[PDB]
């Protein structure tokens, strides 16, 4: 249950991000690989080294993905709809992972917002991701 | 994870009656079915589009056995599996790339199928004891990842 | 996502199990109190020793309501709104703890109806129970 | 869970510019307030109904305070979390009767806590190191549960 609240939350967080998406997800990821190794297996054609072309890509892939759930909020499920379906048959990531690069994003919207990331914010963000993440593997089985 | 010395007992006695390399076919088929993304390690093993073709699948029954037999031979280790899976561990990281969690939805459905297998048999208890056990060995063999 | 497959599969399965649900239900409960004792956590209130009234009467009270929800499975979200509301508001129990009550109650089904139980109808079965728990955390924040 | 003698340095040295009881009381009132359920073991601390009633409650404050000093001695022997953690583990599953999971929930907002306290100081190998502490600490809080 992303609440109406929750939205404005993170149309407004997510404004602030502004033109720092890309950074902020190629940020996530290279996080998400150092803190949970495991997520790494996902990418075994990439280099996963600090200051990676290839992370810092598919950084602003996952950024503009996020940028355009929170443009159509209200239909997640239709913006989202062909990444669901890539990530649920071909890609096929364990659900689980979602909630590490989740966690990832907030640690890295966390230190980059300082008057942002308000408790209130934090929930809101925290429900926005795993409505996206719900979203993205509602198509596995 | 560490068993009680009772449930490992409990745990080797039980397997003592496990065709192995049956039970292992069982296991990864229904873990390929029940949770499909799993079928990603395996497209070279052909048809899996139902449950049937799955678990009749030969490749599936021949990677099964393969599996089951290392987790077999895992219990005569159960004092510490970490240091028994170490090289396998690296190979699933290195040159696998199988994500942990797999290990433990594998572990998951073999404690499915050993309930489906013996039946009344596998009570609580002995279902507590070999849930610990899945739980060490995944952890073991995740325990290499990097 | 329950498909005509999964409510047909879970329907046929489930119409033994109904029908000793307090059998059921509180082996379903034992198993989860052995296997992950951390869920014991949630019932200090209770005398968990074999075979009590308190187990036996909770196991029941689980295993009917799942009955009814296999009855209702076409309007799950209805039909699971109350126990919702009382697990979001009341019993606040985390999340993570209905995927080891719904694993139990897996091994509980493959242990008593081996031949309901096949690969397929397992499927239909775990999907049927992620549903459920999807829904009785659906209001928790 | 293991920490590097690298993962050690880097939290070891982060936390000498930490103000224990400031992030403590922040850490706990964002637990509250993300994960409200964890509400549950807090109803004698009273008003915990909104986001301001929950970060200005005075015993939230304290006890946030009380934990990540807590945290913050079991930071001495980062090799030794499970028995420098062993009697609080028992207490928290016989007396207090606290499922393990809030351990890991409060683990990943204290690691949101110091990255907003930190800000860019909080790399990705700082935070490495700090969600591997936060995991060990969380396991060796659930290991005596029974
Ligand atoms: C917030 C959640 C996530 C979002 C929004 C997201 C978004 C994306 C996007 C936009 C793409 C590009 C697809 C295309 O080129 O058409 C993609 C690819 C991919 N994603 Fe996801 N993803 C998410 C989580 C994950 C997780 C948790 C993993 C694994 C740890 C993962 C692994 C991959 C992989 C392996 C690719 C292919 C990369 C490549 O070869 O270029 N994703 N994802
Ligand atoms: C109890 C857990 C498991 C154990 C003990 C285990 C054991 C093994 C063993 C002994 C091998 C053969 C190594 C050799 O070549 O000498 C192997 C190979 C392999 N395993 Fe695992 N494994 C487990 C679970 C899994 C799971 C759940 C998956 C993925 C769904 C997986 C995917 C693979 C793959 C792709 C290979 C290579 C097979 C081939 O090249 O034919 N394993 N595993
Ligand atoms: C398949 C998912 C579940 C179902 C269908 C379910 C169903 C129920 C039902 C019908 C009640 C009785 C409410 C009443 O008295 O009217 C209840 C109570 C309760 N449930 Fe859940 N529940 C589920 C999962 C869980 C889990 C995973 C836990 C915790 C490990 C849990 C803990 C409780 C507790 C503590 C009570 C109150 C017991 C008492 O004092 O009577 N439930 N649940
Ligand atoms: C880093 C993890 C944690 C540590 C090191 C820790 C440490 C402690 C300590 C030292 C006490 C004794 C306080 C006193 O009696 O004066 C305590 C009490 C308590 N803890 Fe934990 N704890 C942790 C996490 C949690 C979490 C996440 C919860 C639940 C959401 C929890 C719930 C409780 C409760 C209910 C008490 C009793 C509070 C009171 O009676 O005032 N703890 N904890
Ligand atoms: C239908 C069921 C369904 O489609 C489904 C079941 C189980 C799944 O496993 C991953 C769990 C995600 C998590 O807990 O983070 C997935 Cl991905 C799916 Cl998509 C259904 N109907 C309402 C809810 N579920
Ligand atoms: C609703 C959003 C919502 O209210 C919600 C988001 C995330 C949650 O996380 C639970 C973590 C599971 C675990 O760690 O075991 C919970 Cl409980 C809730 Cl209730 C929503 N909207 C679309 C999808 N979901």
């Amino acid at each position: 249950v992303l609440s109406p609240a929750d939205k404005t939350n993170v149309k407004a967080a997510w404004g602030k991000v502004g033109a720092h998406a890309g950074e902020y997800g190629a940020e996530a990821l290279e996080r998400m690989f150092l803190s949970f190794p495991t997520t790494k297996t996902y990418f075994p054609h990439f280099d996963l080294s600090h200051g990676s072309a290839q992370v810092k890509g598919h950084g602003k892939k996952v950024a503009d993905a996020l940028t355009n759930a929170v443009a159509h909020v209200d239909d997640m499920p239709n913006a989202l709809s062909a990444l669901s379906d890539l990530h649920a048959h071909k890609l096929r990531v364990d659900p689980v992972n979602f909630k590490l690069l989740s966690h990832c994003l907030l640690v890295t919207l966390a230190a980059h917002l300082p008057a942002e990331f308000t408790p209130a914010v934090h929930a809101s963000l925290d429900k926005f991701l795993a409505s996206v993440s719900t979203v993205l593997t509602s198509k596995y089985r | 994870v560490h068993l009680t010395p009772e449930e490992k007992s409990a745990v080797t006695a039980l397997w003592g009656k496990v065709n192995v390399d049956e039970v292992g076919g069982e296991a990864l088929g229904r873990l390929l079915v029940v949770y499909p993304w799993t079928q990603r390690f395996f497209e070279s093993f052909g048809d899996l589009s139902t449950p049937d073709a799955v678990m009749g699948n030969p490749k599936v029954k021949a990677h099964g056995k393969k599996v089951l037999g290392a987790f077999s031979d895992g219990l005569a280790h159960l004092d510490n599996l970490k240091g028994t899976f170490a090289t396998l561990s690296e190979l699933h990281c290195d040159k696998l790339h199988v994500d942990p969690e797999n290990f433990r939805l594998l572990g998951n459905v073999l404690v499915c199928v050993l309930a489906h297998h013996f039946g009344k048999e596998f009570t609580p208890p002995v279902q507590a004891a070999y849930q610990k056990v899945v739980a060490g060995v995944a952890n073991a063999l995740a325990h290499k990842y990097h």
